[PDB]
């Protein structure tokens, strides 16, 4: 199959900027490449086909170029509705293949997260499992580092992260990190700590709590 | 107009047939495609059928298991999916070579063998103590171990919406979904104002109200 390498996987931009998105084919595909746009919860919409030919109804600020191996989608004067995920699709041969995708999000001023830590409730503990929750509230950019420490032992493979969509009013993100333990494993340790590294913090921030002091 | 139908919860190894009703054009003179999109992943082409149904192509990940077909007098595309795996969980669109809005297919008997639908357990997220200096505190509800999607969460019966963040659900190792819904409130209000989360899970007809306190 033909692999389309899409770049970048995420892209920050301001309204009015000119945006460039690239797709490299593992082999020649001629002019048989198009660009789709997709918004959360909705079906993808074909923006461009045949490398450069624009679909009807699509604004003229979307344009496409390419040789036979490297292709580019360019968005002039970025508009608020243009923030979405973009996919490149080749159909020169079968199977049809898409690129990894480019999430295009809006740039804003750097905003540090507000960090909070939540212990497991006793009602969940009575069921045999303990979920410890670390919350990063209203920050930008999206990239952040969350490390769990249990009696200063760094945890790995026992936590899941969840990120909200970019907020429609202040353009920030929020993140939850849930550390999962057995009740026995939870009660054999004392101090549960969450350290957050983010560009908006002059130094990493630690929120912790102490079993038996909570 | 293309309308997909037939999606639903299915157990692994079983089968399911999706339909794609076409309207507003000559369905007999155009090839048709099935495309799918797994959660948090990019689009993946599944199958193609020619206008007269003579030529069929599949993706190798579904070859031997999926079968694409069509009826040009009823203007309907069909996808028969056999021996479904967990990786086949996706939203499925049909497209004319205009897309439909898709139908969701979820493979995984998670929940249990004889009650796939499972309601969630709601647990309070509350700080250990009221933080001094910090003027803002956070509260929440952890909605854990339910199947299938989705759940909705309101706060104070909808009277509290500002500052609420209800995270997208994650798929746990057990095959059950879990998320958290949080809210930022003034620290002076902590311990005096009431903060109740309202969780609704219509697949299991579950409606749970949970007050958030430290105990």
């Amino acid at each position: 199959e033909i692999v389309l390498t899409q770049s970048p996987s995420s892209l920050s931009a301001s309204v009015g900027d000119r945006v460039t998105i690239t797709c490299r084919a593992s082999q020649g595909i001629g002019d048989d490449l198009g660009w789709y746009q997709q918004k959360p919860g909705k079906a993808p919409i074909l923006l461009i086909y045949g490398t450069s030919t624009l679909q009807s109804g699509v604004p003229s600020r979307f344009s496409g170029s390419g040789s036979g191996t490297d292709f580019t989608l360019t968005i002039n004067s970025l508009q608020p509705e243009d923030f979405a995920t973009y996919y490149c699709l080749q159909d020169s041969n079968y199977p049809l293949t898409f690129g990894g995708g480019t999430r295009l999000e809006i740039k804003r001023t750097v905003a540090a997260p507000s960090v909070f830590i939540f212990p497991p409730s006793d009602e969940q503990l009575k069921s045999g499992t303990a979920s410890v929750v670390c919350l990063l509230n209203n920050f930008y950019p999206r990239e952040a580092k969350v490390q769990w420490k249990v009696d200063n032992a760094l945890q790995s493979g026992n936590s899941q992260e969840s990120v909200t969509e970019q907020d429609s009013k202040d353009s920030t993100y929020s993140l939850s990190s849930t550390l999962t333990l057995s009740k026995a494993d939870y009660e054999k340790h004392k101090v549960y700590a969450c350290e957050v590294t983010h560009q908006g913090l002059s130094s990493p921030v630690t929120k912790s709590f102490n079993r038996g002091e909570c | 107009q293309l309308v997909e139908s037939g999606g639903g919860v299915v157990q692994p190894g079983r089968s399911l047939r999706l339909s794609c009703a076409a309207s507003g054009f000559t369905f007999s003179s155009y090839g048709m495609h099935w495309v799918r999109q797994a959660p948090g992943k990019e689009l993946e082409w599944v199958a193609v059928i020619s206008y007269d149904g003579s030529i069929k192509y599949y993706a190798d990940s579904v070859k031997g298991r999926f079968t694409i077909s069509r009826d040009n007098s009823k203007n309907t595309l069909y996808l028969q999916m056999n021996s479904l795996r967990a990786e086949d969980t996706a939203v499925y669109y049909c497209a004319r070579t205009s897309w439909g809005q898709g139908t969701t297919v979820t493979v995984g008997g998670g929940g249990s063998s004889s009650a796939s639908t499972k309601g969630p357990s709601v647990f309070p997220l509350a700080p250990c103590s009221r933080s001094t200096s910090e003027s803002t505190a956070a509260l929440g509800c952890l909605v854990k171990d339910y199947f299938p999607e989705p759940v909705t969460v309101s706060w104070n019966s909808g009277a509290l919406t500002s500052g609420v963040h209800t995270f997208p659900a994650v798929l746990q190792s057990s095959g059950l979904y879990s998320l958290s819904s949080v809210v930022t409130v003034p620290s002076s209000s902590l311990g005096t104002k009431t903060y109740t989360c309202n969780v609704d899970h219509k697949p299991s007809n579950t409606k749970v109200d949970k007050r958030v306190h430290h105990h």
